[PDB]
Order: C-alpha cells, then sequence, then structure tokens
C-alpha cells in the first residue's frame, strides 16, 4: 500500500548520483577548455577593420547616433535544384506499415483552418498515433554444444532463409509458414557398393542388410560429443544408409562407429495485377481455391504444386534474342526463367559481356549508365550517357516496397509537398522511391515522353521496368507518361518544353 | 494535435 | 484518401 | 554538353568522371550493414548460425545469384573465398549445417556438400601448413 | 522556475548598455561573437539575417560600431547562421553564412571578398558548425534531413550524414563535444542522434580530405556515407528538437516546450564511450524551466568557459543560469528585461571573456548586455 516510499528512495538514490555525475563532469569540462584556451593563446588572427547600396544602423538609446556603409555585394553562385536525402538500390526494399507518425510535417505559421485540418486527417490515418502525443539452440561449433534433433539443430536456417533470393532474413520476401519448402523432393539414397573400407561398416555381419531395409551387426567402444550426435542427426536425414559418407564428414568417427550409432538411434521414440504467392496445400490440387489460381497468376518453381501442375508457367524453347511476341514468356509480360528457359540461353551467360536472351535486362541488372543534372523541365532530371535503340531497358525503377495503405498515409503529405516519388506496382504493393531508390527516379513527366513502363513478372516478383520508346541520343534528359488522373496531371506535373 | 510554429502569427 | 501514383499501361 | 552531378554527393561532375557509374554496384555498404545487424538482432539464432548467415548473405549480394543453378558454383565459390574466415572463425559445423539446409531446399545436390567440404579441408591443411 | 525552490539569485548581473536596429527590419536569426580574436584585440561579432551579413565591433560606454555590410546579390537569400574561423596559414579571420538557399559561403573579412562557396546541401542550411580542434573542417546541418562535414582547406566533401538510419525530417541544430570526437545532432523527427568522427573509419577520411589533389588525379573524392550514426534517442522531448550543445560529457538539448534538459546517453553509470548504437536508455540530469518559448528555431548558448548558459523567449526575456553548481536542479537564474525589447529572441552570444551578452531579434534589433563587475 505505502509504495510512496520505495518509489521515493529510488528517486534519493538517483539525485545523489546525478550531483556526482555533474560535479566530475563540470571538472573534465574546466580540464579540456583549458587546453582549447591554450591553443588560441598560441595563434595571432588579424583583427577586422572597418570599410553600391547603403545600410543604416539606428540606435535606440539616446547618445549614440545612426551609422551608415555602403554594402559589399556577395558575388552570385551557382544554384542547384531541391533534393531530399534518399539511399541508393538497385532492387526493391520490403518495407512494414507505421503505427506511430515520427512528427507533424512543418508546413508554415499562419492561420489556415484547412491546414489545421489537413494534420487533424492526417494524425487520424496513423489512429491519434504521433510520437509525442497524449529460447536458442547453443552453437554446435561451441563448447557449450548439446545433443539435438536435426529439426531442431536446422531449425534457424530453415526458418530464415529464402529459397528466392538465396539470402537469410531477405529485405524482399515474407516467410514462408509452410515446412515443405524445406523438404527435400528427390531424396538421394545410396549405399557404397565396395567398402570405403578398413573400418567399413560394409564388413560388420548383417549391416548391409539392416542398410537396405531403411531407405544382429556387433559391438566391438565410443564416446560420442553432443556436437558429433546432432551433426550425424543432420547428415542422416540427407544421406540416410550411405554411412561411408558420413563418417568421411564427421571425420571425428569411423565407418563402423557411425553405423553402429545410427542402429542405436533407430530403437529411439481484368485490368488489374495480383500479387504472388507460392501456393503449399499438400493435399488438394491448383482448384479454385489455390491462391495462384484466384490471383490470377502462374504456379512457379517456387510453388509446392506437384511437378506435373497444369498452372505452372512452362519457360520457353525459344532459338531467337526472346525480344519479340513470338516468345511465350515476352508474350506473357515475364522476363525468362533461367532454371526453366534452357533452350534461349537464360540460363547461362553469368559472366560474359553479350548475353544471348534479350528477355534477362531486369534480373540481371543491365541498366544504362544514367547521368543527374538540373532538368530543363522541372527540378532534376535523368540523362542517358550513352545513345539507346527503341525498346531497349534503361532502368528498374526500384524502391521501398509499401502497402496501399501505407501509400495513402505517405502521399498525404507527399501531394501537400507537391512531390510524389510513389509509382503502383500491383494491387497489393506500390514502390516508394522517396527514401531509397536509383537514378531513374528523377525521370520527369511528359504527355509526349521518350521512355514507357512496364510492370513485369520476374522469377516471382513484379518489377518496374523502364523502356526507350522510341530511339534516344546521347546525353538526353528521359521523359515518361506518369499516367496521372487529367486533373492530377495538371495539377503536379503540368510543365511540358 | 498542433503543428509547431516557426514565427508568432500576426 | 488515395494519394497520386505513376502507373505502367496495363 | 551541360555540367553533370553526383547522385551521392550532390556535387558537379569533371568531364574524367563520365566513365565510371556510382549505381554500378549491386549491394550497396548501407546495405550491406542492413544485413549484417538484422541478422545480429536475432535473439533465437546463435553466434555460430548468425556469423554464417552474414557471410553466407554478403557473398550472395556481392554476386548478385539469381537462378537455383547457380548454387552449386555459390557454395564452391564461398569456400574459395570466405573459406579461409570460417576456418578462422571456428564455423565448419554451422557452414556444414547450412550446407545441409541448402540440400533440404532443393538448391544443391550431396555432390555439392561432398566437394565444399572437400575443399574447405584440402584449404584447412594448407593454412595449417603455413602455421607451422 | 522549477521543482527545486532556489531563493538566491544568479552571482552574474547584467545592464543593458545598448540597442541597435537594422534598416531591413526582417529577423536576425544568427549572432556570433568571433572567439578568434586575439588577446587584446576589440571584441567582434557577426549578425545574420536577411539576405545581410554585417559586423560589428564593441566599444567602451556601451557604443557598438558598425565595422563591415555585406549583401547577397540574390535577393531571395535569408541567411540563418554564421560561424567564425581562422584561416591556419594567412591567420585572417573568416565567417562562414548559409540560409535558406543551402550555400555555404566563406568570406574574408581581411580581404572584404567571398572567397569560398559549397554548394550540394539539397534543401536549406539551420546550422554551421567549425571544428573545436580543425579550423579546416566545417559540418553544416540542413532541411534535407542531412549532415555534411567540409574540408574547406581543399574543398572536398569529407561525410554525408544521414541515409538509413538518419534524421526522417529537418535537421535543426548540431554541435562537436570538447575536443571534436563526436558530433550530437538535432531535428525536427524529435530525435538526437550521435555520430562519433574519432572512428577509424573517419579518422581516415580526414586525413584522405586532405591528401587530395585534383590537379594529380582523374578520380573524384570519395566522401563517407554514414547512414548509421553511434546513438539515437526520442525520449527526451516530444516535439521538434531545435538547439543541442556538449556539457562536456552530458548533452544540454531543448524543444518548444519552455525546458532545456540536461540528459545522457545510457543509463546513469554508463560511460559516453562505452555506448553501444543499439542504447535504448537515457538519463535525466536536470531541466532549465522557462516561459513563452513555444515557437521553434530558437538558440540557447553559452560562454567559452561552459560556466553560463543564455536564452531568449518569444517575447524578449532574456534568461542567464549559472552552470558552475552542485546540482543541476538548483541552476541560480537571472533574467534579464527591457521595456523597449519585447520582440522573438531568436539567438545570443558571449563574448570570449563573457563581459558582453548580444541577443538578436525578430524585428532587426540588437541587445547590449553588459556583465557587472
Ligand atoms: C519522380 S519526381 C521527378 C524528379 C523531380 N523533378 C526532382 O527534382 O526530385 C516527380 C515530381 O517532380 C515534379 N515534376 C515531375 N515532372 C514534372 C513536370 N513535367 N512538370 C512539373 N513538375 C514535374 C513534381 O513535383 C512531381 O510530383
Ligand atoms: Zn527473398
Ligand atoms: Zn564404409
Ligand atoms: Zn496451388
Ligand atoms: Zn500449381
Ligand atoms: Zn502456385
Ligand atoms: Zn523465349
Ligand atoms: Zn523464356
Ligand atoms: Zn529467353
Amino acid at each position: 500500500s505505502e509504495y510512496m516510499r520505495l518509489r521515493q528512495l529510488k528517486r534519493l538514490q538517483a539525485n545523489m548520483g546525478a550531483k556526482a555525475l555533474y560535479v566530475a563532469n563540470f571538472a573534465k569540462v574546466q580540464e579540456k577548455t583549458q587546453i582549447l584556451n591554450e591553443e588560441w593563446k598560441k595563434l595571432r588572427v588579424q583583427p577586422v577593420q572597418s570599410m553600391l547600396k547603403k545600410c543604416t544602423i539606428e540606435s535606440i538609446f539616446p547618445g549614440f547616433a545612426s551609422q551608415h556603409m555602403l554594402m559589399r555585394s556577395l558575388n552570385t553562385v551557382a544554384l542547384v535544384p531541391i533534393m531530399y536525402s534518399w539511399s541508393p538500390l538497385q532492387q526493391n526494399f520490403m518495407v512494414e506499415d507505421e503505427t506511430v507518425l515520427c512528427n507533424i510535417p512543418y508546413m508554415g505559421d499562419e492561420v489556415k483552418e484547412e491546414d489545421e485540418t489537413f494534420i487533424e486527417e492526417l494524425i487520424n490515418n496513423y489512429d491519434g498515433k504521433v510520437h509525442g502525443e497524449e529460447q536458442c539452440t547453443p552453437n554446435i561449433d561451441g563448447p557449450n554444444a548439446k545433443s539435438v534433433q536435426r529439426e531442431q539443430s536446422l531449425h534457424s536456417f530453415h526458418t530464415l532463409f529464402c529459397r528466392r533470393c538465396f539470402k537469410y532474413d531477405c529485405f524482399l520476401h515474407p516467410f514462408h509458414a509452410t515446412p515443405n519448402v524445406y523438404k527435400r523432393k528427390n531424396k538421394e539414397i545410396k549405399i557404397e557398393p565396395e567398402p570405403c573400407g578398413t573400418d567399413c561398416f560394409l564388413l560388420l555381419e548383417g549391416a548391409k542388410e539392416y542398410a537396405m531395409l531403411h531407405n544382429v551387426e556387433a559391438p566391438s567402444p565410443v564416446e560420442w560429443t553432443g556436437a558429433e550426435e546432432s551433426l550425424f542427426r543432420v547428415f542422416h536425414g540427407t544421406y540416410f544408409n550411405n554411412f561411408c559418407s558420413i563418417a568421411r564428414l564427421l571425420g571425428t568417427k569411423t565407418c563402423k562407429q557411425v553405423f553402429q550409432f545410427a542402429v542405436k538411434e533407430s530403437l529411439i521414440l481484368s485490368t488489374q495485377v495480383y500479387n504472388y504467392q507460392p501456393c503449399d496445400h499438400p493435399d488438394r490440387p491448383c482448384d479454385s481455391t489455390c491462391p495462384c489460381i484466384m490471383t490470377q497468376n502462374f504456379c512457379e518453381k517456387f510453388c509446392q504444386c506437384n511437378p506435373d501442375c497444369q498452372n505452372r508457367f512452362p519457360g520457353c524453347r525459344c532459338k531467337t534474342q526472346c525480344n519479340t511476341k513470338q516468345c511465350p514468356c515476352y508474350l506473357a509480360v515475364r522476363e525468362c526463367d533461367p532454371d526453366l528457359c534452357l533452350t534461349c540461353g537464360a540460363s547461362e551467360h553469368w559472366d560474359c559481356k553479350v548475353v544471348s536472351c534479350k528477355n534477362c535486362s531486369i534480373q540481371r541488372g543491365l541498366k544504362k549508365h544514367l547521368l543527374l543534372a538540373p532538368s530543363d523541365v522541372a527540378g532534376w532530371g535523368t540523362f542517358i550517357k550513352e545513345s539507346v535503340q527503341k525498346n531497349e531497358f534503361i532502368s528498374e525503377y526500384c524502391g521501398e516496397l509499401i502497402s496501399q495503405d501505407e501509400a495513402d498515409r505517405r502521399g498525404k503529405v507527399y501531394d501537400k509537398y507537391m512531390s510524389s516519388f510513389l509509382f503502383n506496382l500491383n494491387n497489393d504493393f506500390v514502390v516508394d522511391a522517396t527514401r531509397k531508390g536509383n537514378k531513374i527516379r528523377f525521370a520527369n513527366h511528359s504527355v509526349n515522353p521518350n521512355c514507357y513502363a512496364k510492370v513485369v513478372m520476374v522469377n516471382g516478383d513484379h518489377r518496374i521496368g523502364i523502356f526507350a520508346k522510341r530511339a534516344i541520343q546521347a546525353g538526353e534528359e528521359l521523359f515518361f507518361d506518369y499516367r496521372y488522373s487529367q486533373a492530377d496531371a495538371l495539377k503536379y506535373v503540368g510543365i511540358e518544353r | 494535435t498542433k503543428a509547431a510554429r516557426k514565427s508568432a502569427p500576426a | 484518401t488515395k494519394a497520386a501514383r505513376m502507373s505502367a499501361p496495363s | 554538353n551541360r555540367l553533370y552531378f553526383h547522385s551521392d554527393t550532390c556535387l558537379p561532375l569533371r568531364p574524367q568522371e563520365m566513365e565510371v557509374d556510382s549505381e554500378d554496384e549491386k549491394d550497396p555498404e548501407w546495405l550491406r550493414e542492413k544485413t549484417i545487424t538484422q541478422i545480429e538482432e536475432f535473439s533465437d539464432v546463435n553466434e555460430g548460425e548468425k556469423e554464417v548467415m552474414k557471410l553466407w548473405n554478403l557473398h550472395v549480394m556481392k554476386h548478385g545469384f539469381i537462378a537455383d543453378n547457380q548454387m552449386n558454383h555459390a557454395c564452391m565459390l564461398f569456400v574459395e573465398n570466405y573459406g579461409q574466415k570460417i576456418i578462422k572463425k571456428n564455423l565448419c559445423r554451422n557452414f556444414m549445417l547450412h550446407l545441409v539446409s541448402m540440400h533440404d531446399f532443393n538448391l544443391i545436390s550431396i555432390m555439392s556438400i561432398d566437394k565444399a567440404v572437400t575443399k574447405l579441408r584440402e584449404m584447412q591443411q594448407k593454412l595449417e601448413k603455413g602455421e607451422s | 522556475s522549477w521543482s527545486h525552490p532556489q531563493f538566491e539569485k544568479c552571482k552574474y548581473s547584467f545592464k543593458c548598455v545598448n540597442s541597435l536596429k537594422e534598416d531591413h527590419n526582417q529577423p536576425l536569426f544568427g549572432v556570433q561573437f568571433n572567439w578568434h580574436s586575439k588577446e587584446g584585440d576589440p571584441l567582434v561579432f557577426a549578425t545574420v539575417g536577411s539576405n545581410r551579413v554585417t559586423l560589428y565591433e564593441c566599444h567602451s560606454q556601451g557604443e557598438i560600431r558598425l565595422l563591415q555590410s555585406y549583401v547577397d546579390a540574390d535577393a531571395d537569400e535569408n541567411f540563418y547562421t554564421c560561424a567564425w574561423t581562422y584561416d591556419s596559414n594567412t591567420s585572417h579571420p573568416l565567417l562562414a553564412v548559409a540560409g535558406s538557399r543551402g550555400i555555404i559561403r566563406i568570406i574574408n573579412p581581411i580581404t572584404m571578398q567571398c572567397i569560398k562557396h559549397y554548394v550540394g546541401h539539397g534543401n536549406a542550411i539551420n546550422e554551421l558548425k567549425f571544428h573545436p580542434r580543425d579550423p579546416n573542417l566545417l559540418l553544416s546541418v540542413s532541411k534535407d534531413h542531412a549532415l555534411r562535414l567540409w574540408n574547406i582547406q581543399t574543398d572536398t566533401l569529407v561525410a554525408i550524414f544521414g541515409g538509413v538510419e538518419g534524421h526522417r525530417d529537418e535537421v535543426l541544430s548540431a554541435d562537436y563535444d570538447l575536443l571534436g570526437e563526436k558530433i550530437m545532432s538535432c531535428g525536427m523527427d524529435h530525435s538526437l542522434k550521435l555520430w562519433r568522427i574519432n572512428s577509424k573509419r573517419m579518422m581516415n577520411a580526414i586525413k584522405e580530405s586532405y591528401d587530395y589533389n585534383p590537379n594529380k588525379t582523374n578520380r573524384p573524392f570519395i566522401s563517407q556515407k554514414i547512414h548509421f550514426p553511434d546513438f539515437s534517442t526520442r525520449d527526451i522531448h516530444r516535439n521538434y528538437v531545435d538547439c543541442v550543445r556538449w556539457l562536456g560529457d552530458l548533452i544540454l538539448s531543448k524543444s518548444c516546450e519552455n525546458a532545456i534538459v540536461c540528459w545522457k546517453p545510457g543509463k546513469m553509470e554508463d560511460d559516453i564511450d562505452k555506448i553501444k548504437p543499439s542504447e535504448s536508455n537515457v538519463t535525466i540530469l536536470g531541466r532549465f524551466d522557462y516561459s513563452q518559448c513555444d515557437i521553434w528555431y530558437m538558440r540557447f548558448s553559452m560562454d567559452f568557459w561552459q560556466k553560463m548558459l543564455a536564452l531568449g523567449n518569444q517575447v524578449g526575456k532574456l534568461y542567464v543560469w549559472d552552470l558552475e553548481v552542485e546540482d543541476p536542479h538548483k541552476a541560480k537564474c537571472t533574467t534579464l528585461t527591457h521595456h523597449k525589447c519585447g520582440a522573438a529572441i531568436r539567438q545570443t552570444s558571449f563574448s570570449r571573456d563573457s563581459s558582453i551578452l548580444i541577443a538578436v531579434c525578430d524585428d532587426a534589433s540588437i541587445w547590449r548586455w553588459d556583465r557587472l563587475r
């Protein structure tokens, strides 16, 4: 009940430490300022002396007469356009919706009721939330390693790895709440024909028979560390009864010792586009309930459906550059899959200068060298270093990947400040090059542009590509049609050269 | 609720 | 509510 | 015919600088620091798993692997480049777990695991020979 | 004005000896005493406001004499800040000025002409600061959400502080610590961020900026792009943080909430240099309560010895606190008022000897307060 004395006790403890700190710090302050003061006494800087349009400085205290001085003009300087800070990106960076508005955007000190209303409705989009408003498996390589199950030893890898990006905790895709992704489809089951083989398990009586039975004996005494045991369960799930190899991978155990441990363990226990998300309905096939069929997307190499699924896009058998409607991938508004398109050369040329399949540009990041300079139309513009021919890929429009709600929340202040970097990708996502992006973000709007945008399905991801509408000469500024409404085009991107 | 102003109103 | 966005011909 | 500017520092471009592109980079240094600090935030993941994941992520970022067919090469390329640091940082067991996980994900074969571990051991003996 | 009753008045006392008014009648946003003035030489200060930067000389019996007067050719220029420095080689004092356009200009008052100019900032410059030990290193905070560190000897951009973990909105102020090892920055995003410049990366970048010769190379000077601060907090103030200054190892910061807070990163015991960038704790040592300072862009200042702190409010009142106390909650205050001073005080400045305190207002007036012997 009388918690007051313990709360006041902690206030008292703090107040004493604070005065002790403040005093000790003030001593340091006086010590470092004496050092700076000493360095000052060494230098002899020249005193500033007295000195078109005049200036008059009037005093308010009687006894001081008004002063006049003829104003020295400061030379004209070259001004560069406005630009807020941004970070470079060559691939979209996924971003979670914000709960609390960082701060109220400053926009003047005038008495506008409509402006005060705007601030009220901005806060309401965050739901009144504005800042300031009213257990772990121990390391197997370490000394503290436990004897653990395969599923448990691999848990972090299985959980955090992105099958699509090939990276742990990727910045693009959300976590695959289905475990079939890390379930080996084609099992590698093998047993060595001849012994490895002085300490080979095949020399043990009735051992080869047991090995073929899973997919008696003899005792021969080994001390397994917890780490050795855990590594065994991991390798056993991938190698199976190929003890010749498991022993080789352990290194710290013989083929017979590994086999004897395996036996011991065996006696235990239509205009709109929709986002793509891989399907995983392990019993029912790809039907009206499958997310892929629902969202009008093809099943991909990442889908967990049966390989002989009709919904899966098959790639192409092209012997051309895949840059015409004659290529199925191109026709479907898709970049060639490096694991399906095996005839056109999309699966190779990783170190080559020329690529044989011209339907790879986005996934390979084969963008042209863009130059930044002040625009002839508005703000900063993007200029092409070298001449490009018609329909040649120029650059992907990269940026933060945000939700439609997050886009409207951000867009609210973007449109007030009269500048936006939002670009609709699909019904689920908006690419926002405001905070992170690349040089193609400075492309201005033109009702008669030299570039065009196209959202392409590139390896299970929608990506905005910017291509040449006609042949562009070197040094030209790039423009594309923003496709705003008739009204919005006049409101925000009105200037036409 | 209210946005901070850099200068006085009138 | 809907803020301006650049768009590509679908 | 006009004065160009650097996209990073808003500073201008001397004529002799137009041959290099500031954005000819798949893995910006902020992006690399971002993966390292995000992997470190995992409370539930141990020190060894964390360190391996960071190295692997920096490796795929540097090279920009996009196809499943590149994964056998990527694993060998990883032992060749980061292999010295794996032995040094005592991470061979966690690397083997990473390899097995790639196999479970249907990205690599048993030949890949065998090859990779053989190269790691071959270069372990090479380091050992030099530390004597 | 706080929870700890102070009955004794401040030991320092001041009297108003003069008030000037510039003809342009626009807010005077900045005032700096040239602390590099040689001992015995007269006290010289500069004021920025509108498109002008004029210099003044302090004399006995409250006389303020008009030394120099400059104007930008550009009518739409509005200067906000200034910083004094000296040319190491020639020993001429230089004055750096910046404002709305986002350009830094270095003025050589000895030669009466604008020598260097730096254009690069994406928007307005809210504060300019020189490194306390390297007079060529100039720090500029900006409305573009970034801080830039420039080497004025080689005209290079040493580093840009900002990006992935930088300020989300305008950077209003920043300050180097005593020996220029770190910077503490603040802004509209209600946050204070630490940036260490004694790190291997930064020390090497400064060394390199001096070695850079454009004549002897084809490539540009690679500037460091620092996206991650060494500490960040949002738990001190609940509004735009417009002023920050180091009190040795502690921080003094203010928002538009009528208090200057004395805080430190980490728990009470935690040392500044052992602070992990993940540090989620802050400690409040004290507060300096005052009234009517509800508008943002009002800067406090200290003397050379950091013995006293001065702040002006929106109604022309000036507060001076004696920082040489045992408890920061018991700092004595002397409040200076004048019947003709009622404009918002934008900034204050003490002379290096601390004998004169100047205060500039929104009505283009200057106020001279002389410390009583
Ligand atoms: C994607 S940004 C283009 C880069 C921008 N000009 C800059 O300097 O940061 C688009 C914004 O630039 C401006 N803008 C782009 N094209 C324009 C045009 N044709 N006329 C006027 N303003 C334009 C508008 O503020 C628009 O919302
Ligand atoms: Zn991914
Ligand atoms: Zn064997
Ligand atoms: Zn399906
Ligand atoms: Zn399917
Ligand atoms: Zn599917
Ligand atoms: Zn094809
Ligand atoms: Zn194809
Ligand atoms: Zn192809």
